[PDB]
């Protein structure tokens, strides 16, 4: 397509309409209810240009870019006289009613109003009379709602609805008076609320628990990271001001995450601002914590474990890769574990073999959206893994997407798609011990036990492929209910399966690679999606190691004597007893972390490592995709006495002073470089981001705004004497505003978006290539693993069918998005928004038991009696008890285990 | 009365043309009259308005094609297929065809509705069919077509 | 606190079957709500949600849209004034100003005793009888203010 912009001439899609068009070319055009995800609907009239109806045409007409297409030969004007007048009166309108409230705004210096704003010069206030005002709601504890600086965009109720598919939220009233909120006070109950306070272009919806601590964008520290609650890895920013976390911005990756992120990402950092984290390396001598400084710490834990016989590595997935290595290089690979349990592990590394064994693409998470059929086997994905069920929503409003471009609809014009598609959606199938936020679009829904789960996937396999083993004792409804599975997967050009290890069944993943394996030889264009438990679980698989059971053996037989624990609390993977009886009888405990947990009480040694606000490293995703994470702050920039170095560099100094008796710290190269000498599947994290040498003209990545305040007087209550700046010699980032964060800047790691004239999260727009796109010049992270010439074979360990035993409860497994990660759940904001722990019961097991509602039963697990309160549960199978994995007490080891003597209190 | 009389209902007349009527009384919003926000309201929502293009005629009510027209087009509609189409075209000699209930309301001597072709003289309604304004007021203003 | 009766249940799934989708009874279902309480309470708008398979936010959002499904206790009765051009000039303001002196209330709120309730209203469709008045389901035209005492104690 050619458009005329002005005189000059532009070749842009047709497919596209004008204002993102006009936006890709570097165009400037105000607009506010149009969003790249969202689509068009017209309605704050904010983007109007003049249309000509050729080259020799004067008069012209006043039209909505957003709503006209960008067509082949298509003469418009941004910068006609009219339309200027008219965009200004657009902006005037809307600051008739606007409270005078800037200075105690949240969004002020980020805010989209405020920007469109100043961009149409719109400075002189003439209308005298009174403005409309608003009550406000609560809406929990996440997101702060003041109506009154409300523009009527309809961006959150297109986003939180039509997009989130969120029910709570919505638009009342009437013509000046429309009220974007609940019906009534109380918490969003969507899972990507979040994303709210970056789409709402005005300070309605803002972050409370940033509010808590409020500082301005431009006076914040920056930097690109990977977001550590989950496996998903959404790239994210975090914020910092005076030393401590204060927000979590969405980073743009038009490979993963592009505009969202999850709750529990956005606001589950707050454990990285507990009190009681470890900022010193600290030694136990008798009853006294004496606190070292960096170097004799590092001498006396050579020396001690030079005196030991074997020390034997405990890693965590929590960890990075580069920690991960430094602890298999300082302890030997035959002395380096895991860290996680026997059954954890073999799930794990089976979603690995799947994933680059089994012959199947796994798709990105923006690539989800394009699937035209979705089975999800065993994987709450909300609970676990929520943008992927944000992705599956997307594809399954695919359908309607479908039927309106049968009909020459436009992409862009979101309105008449969901007309035409008013109820017509793409298959989803999702299977569960209970029902998931996923029902209320899924075409089935499946409560069952995760064996049973699991021969429903065989099932379906088979009757895709004759090949595939065959499930005996299938009832004829179930039957049925697989055949309309069957006939929705065969005759679906893109099918999707989801699985994951959460669901604690080998089973369900090897169903799921069944149902994969006949979908791809049917010549189906097959994708697969494996969902990890933690933020670097892959590349702990990937990496390898033993299993904490063979760890734990090795420290109560006696074998070894000294145990390094990097980043791994231990109760979450093994039972509490056997953990705590093995490092007692270890005479040398090392912990290497950065939150204080419960095996510090008997750890010999305590080193204060960095979080990944404080770290640099690498973390593979659940899709294999190596991303890099860079330090946002230095923390001993403000409190001198802080020593809270890199895990890796921690463990590396450790090697360098067992072999050589002198302290080398290491350079992160340096490591990542041994990482992909030694293990050669690890050779893909070389390429996730450029070394330390990177430069754009000769000058370094900048990590705060130029306009980043208080350079002589933060710090000044300390010392009146300005401190040196923190030298970055790890990453090509530097610890200032002298550096370049240019939209034009050849990179792919961006640590914030801004531009001159978009000061908000709409600044995004100038680092794309086109706006919703990709980033300008490609997404950071690569895939450590392509798709397999040649597939797996079929698995014929078909489980039998669940059988319920009496005094024997099996464990299903329940997962919070609030909860369930253990650092997220440190958080002190996650707290109230958490639940009560209870126990899910059947209505017919409750009755036997002889127990309603409400009342606590208690139950003996491992030796251990906890009482909970019962919770009835229609939709669980009979025979298994619920519990909320993840919490305190109940760690995710549980899932799929038996449970005696459930008695009442 | 026409169901009952098979005017409504299943197989009409023994064509097999089925066709049943329904009546949706509405809320009390103006915007309401606009023919998408018309299709808006019908379909339980908020009644706001539609772009165009797609028009109804494609996609209308629930997705489906979709014609609205005015009470006085689909009364005006059974005389011209009982009585012929050029019977409709010549009963006035204008450029609009047929007939239209045209009526002044304000302060005048008789104000009302009556059928007149297209082309009759607004100063012929009010003063033949309204009667003029009444005693003691002068006319100043007047609006054709409503508010 | 709310629960929706057998009758208004069975009239709600009656007016669901005249439509495609359920979620086009809506309108009605809190008008039918409406005719057998005066008004619709909050209650009412999450059991509606429940009965027709829509989230509350939406019927929330369509009964504070329309100004006829009241969302607010209402009087006995409901004097709806049309307050539109043809009525300003046959002089409506002389027929709200007699009704505000006999109610002794402003337009919007309601009697002391709970007996009559005071809105303006848009254009009646009655504009060549003008002024008009729209008692509960009783339109009355010709209005005079010497007449609205009258009219207004043969609604008990
Ligand atoms: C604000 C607005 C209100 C309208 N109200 C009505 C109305 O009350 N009745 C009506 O028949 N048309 C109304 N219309 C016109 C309709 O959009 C549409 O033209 C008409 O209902 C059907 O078209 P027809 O005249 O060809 O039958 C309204 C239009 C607008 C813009
Ligand atoms: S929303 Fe924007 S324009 Fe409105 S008060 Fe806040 S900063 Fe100012
Ligand atoms: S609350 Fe924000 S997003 Fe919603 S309509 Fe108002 S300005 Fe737009
Ligand atoms: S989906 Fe996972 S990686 Fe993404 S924001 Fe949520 S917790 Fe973080
Ligand atoms: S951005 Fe086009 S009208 Fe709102
Ligand atoms: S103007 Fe009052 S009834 Fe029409
Ligand atoms: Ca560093």
């Amino acid at each position: 397509a050619t458009i005329h912009v002005d005189g000059k001439e532009y070749e842009v899609n047709g497919a596209d309409n004008l204002l993102e068009a006009c936006l890709s070319l570097g165009l400037d055009i105000p607009y506010f209810c149009w969003h790249p995800a969202l689509g068009s609907v017209g309605a704050c009239r904010q983007c109007a240009v003049k249309q000509y109806q050729n080259a020799e045409d004067t008069r012209g007409r006043l039209v909505m870019s957003c709503m006209t297409p960008a067509s082949d030969g298509t003469f418009i004007s941004i910068d006609d006289e009219e339309a200027k007048q008219f965009r200004e009166s657009v902006v005037e309108w809307l600051m008739t009613n606007h409270p005078h409230d800037c200075p105690v705004c949240e969004e002020g210096g980020n805010c989209h109003l405020q920007d469109m704003t100043v961009m149409t010069g719109h400075s002189f206030r003439r209308y005298r009379f009174t403005k409309r005002t608003h009550r406000n709601q609560d809406l929990g504890p996440f997101i702060s709602h003041e109506m009154n600086r409300c523009i009527a965009c309809y961006r959150c109720v297109r986003y939180y609805k039509d997009y989130a598919g969120g029910t709570d939220l919505g638009v009342y009233g009437a013509h000046d008076n429309v009220y974007f909120g609940r019906p009534e006070d109380g918490t969003l109950e969507s899972e990507f609320s979040g994303n709210l306070v970056e789409i709402c272009p005005t300070g309605v919806f803002t972050d409370k628990t940033h509010s808590e601590r409020y500082n301005r964008k431009w006076d914040m520290q920056f930097a690109p990271s990977i977001c550590q609650q989950c496996s998903i890895g959404c790239n994210i920013s975090p914020g910092e001001r005076y030393g401590e976390l204060r927000r979590i911005e969405n980073r743009y990756n038009g490979t993963v995450n592009h505009y969202f992120l999850c709750d529990r990402g956005r606001f589950g950092y707050g454990y990285v601002n507990l009190k009681d984290r470890p900022r010193q390396p600290v030694q136990r001598r008798g009853d006294d914590f004496i606190t070292l400084n960096a170097e004799q710490a590092m001498q006396g834990a050579a020396d001690i474990l030079r005196q030991s016989k074997k020390v034997i590595g405990i890693g965590s997935p929590r960890a990075s890769v580069e920690s991960n290595f430094a602890l298999r290089e300082l302890v030997g690979e035959e002395n380096f574990y895991t860290g996680i349990a026997h059954g954890e592990q073999e799930r794990l590394q089976l979603a690995l073999k799947v994933l680059r064994e089994g012959g199947i693409y796994t798709p990105a998470l923006r690539e989800i959206e394009s699937y035209d059929a979705v089975l999800v086997l065993g994987e709450d994905v909300t609970q676990t893994g929520a943008r992927v069920a944000l992705a599956v929503r997307q594809a399954v409003k695919g359908k309607a997407r479908e039927m309106a471009a049968a009909q020459k609809v436009a992409d862009w014009q979101i309105a008449a798609i969901l007309n035409i598609g008013q109820r017509a959606k793409h298959p989803l199938f999702v299977t569960n011990v209970d029902d998931t936020r996923l029902d209320d679009i899924a075409a089935w829904t499946y409560r069952a036990p995760v064996e049973d789960q699991a021969r429903l996937g065989f099932a379906i396999a088979h009757a895709l492929d004759n090949s595939a083993p065959a499930v005996d004792g299938i009832e004829p409804e179930l039957q049925s209910k697989i055949d309309v599975i069957v006939q929705a997967l065969a005759g679906a050009k893109k099918p999707l399966i989801i699985s994951g290890t959460n669901a604690g069944s080998l089973e369900v993943i090897q169903a799921a690679a069944n149902v994969a394996k006949a979908l791809k030889g049917r010549g189906a264009d097959v994708g697969i999606t494996m969902i990890a438990r933690s933020v670097n679980s892959m590349g702990l698989g990937i990496m390898g190691g033993g299993s904490l059971e063979e760890a734990l053996t090795e420290l109560e037989t006696g074998r070894a004597d000294a145990v390094v624990v990097l980043e791994n609390d231990l109760h979450r993977h093994a039972s509490a007893t056997r953990v705590n009886a093995a490092l007692a009888k270890a005479p040398l405990v090392m912990v290497v972390d950065h939150q204080r947990t419960a095996i510090m009480e008997n750890a010999h040694l305590v080193l204060s490592a960095a979080s990944f606000a404080e770290s640099d490293g690498t973390v593979i995703n659940n899709e294999g995709r190596a991303q890099r994470f860079f330090q946002v702050y230095d923390p001993a920039y403000y409190d001198s006495k802080t020593v809270m170095l890199e895990s890796w560099r921690w463990l590396h100094s450790l090697h360098s002073t067992l072999l050589s008796r002198e302290v080398d710290w290491t350079q992160l190269d340096h490591v990542i470089d041994a990482v992909v000498a030694k293990i050669p599947e690890l050779a893909g994290i070389k390429d996730a981001a450029p070394d330390a040498t990177f430069r754009i003209r000769g000058q370094k990545l900048a990590r705060e705004p130029h306009r980043y305040s208080g350079r002589t007087a933060m710090r000044a209550n300390i010392s009146v004497h300005e401190p040196r700046q923190p030298q970055d010699i790890d990453t090509m980032f530097t610890f200032s505003m002298e550096g370049n964060n240019q939209p034009t800047a050849h990179r792919s790691q961006v640590p914030f978006a801004w531009a001159p004239g978009w000061n908000s999260p709409q600044a995004w727009n100038k680092f794309q290539d086109e706006v919703g796109g990709k980033l300008r010049f490609g997404d950071p992270g690569v895939r450590l693993f392509e798709t397999s010439e040649n597939g797996l074979d079929y698995f014929t360990s078909v489980p039998a069918r669940f059988q319920p035993q009496d005094g024997k409860w099996r464990i299903a497994p329940y997962y919070h998005l609030f909860g369930s990660d253990e650092l997220s759940q440190r958080a002190p904001v996650f707290q109230s928004r958490m639940p009560q722990p209870y126990i899910k019961l059947n209505p017919a097991d409750a009755a036997k038991l002889g127990v309603n509602a409400g009342t606590r039963v208690s139950f003996s697990y491992d030796g251990n009696t906890v009482t909970l309160p019962v919770e009835i549960a229609e939709g669980l199978t009979a025979g298994q008890v619920g519990l909320p994995m993840g919490m305190s007490g109940i760690a995710p080891v549980l899932a799929g285990a038996h449970l005696e003597d459930l008695k009442e209190a | 009365e026409a169901t009952e009389a098979g005017l409504l209902g299943k197989n009409i007349m023994g064509t097999g043309f089925d066709f049943e009527l329904f009546v949706h009384t509405g809320a009390g919003r103006y915007i309401c009259g606009e023919e998408t926000a018309l299709i808006n309201s019908l379909e339980g929502r908020r009644a706001n308005p539609r772009s165009k293009p797609p028009f109804p005629a494609t996609s209308g009510a629930w997705g489906k094609p979709t014609c609205v027209n005015n009470v006085e087009t689909l009364c005006n509609v059974p005389a011209i297929l009982a009585n012929g189409v050029e019977w409709y075209q010549n009963i006035s000699k204008s450029k609009d065809a047929g007939t239209k209930l045209m009526g002044f309301s304000g302060r005048v001597k008789n104000p009302g509705l009556w059928e007149l072709p297209f082309g009759t003289t607004a100063r012929e309604i009010l003063e033949d069919y309204a009667g003029g304004m009444r005693d003691g007021l002068k006319f100043k203003a007047w609006q054709p077509g409503g508010a | 606190a709310f629960e929706l009766s057998a009758a208004e249940r069975e009239a709600i799934e009656h007016e669901m079957h005249h439509y495609e989708d359920p979620r086009a009874a809506s309108i009605e279902a809190l008008k039918i709500v409406q005719k057998q309480r005066g008004w619709v309470p909050d209650g009412a708008i999450h059991a509606i949600a429940d009965v027709l398979g829509i989230p509350a936010s939406d019927v929330e959002g369509v009964a504070t849209f329309y100004s006829q499904i009241f969302r607010q206790p209402v009087g006995r009765h409901v004097i709806r004034y049309c307050d539109s051009v043809v009525c300003h000039i046959n002089g409506y303001q002389g027929i709200q100003a007699a009704l505000e002196k006999k109610l002794n209330i402003k337009p919007g709120q309601t009697t002391f005793d709970g007996r009559f309730t005071l809105l303006p209203t848009c254009c009646l469709g009655n504009c060549d009888k003008g002024p008009n008045m729209m008692i509960d389901e009783d339109t009355h035209a010709h209005l005079t203010p010497e007449a609205i005492p009258e009219l207004l104690e043969r609604y008990k």
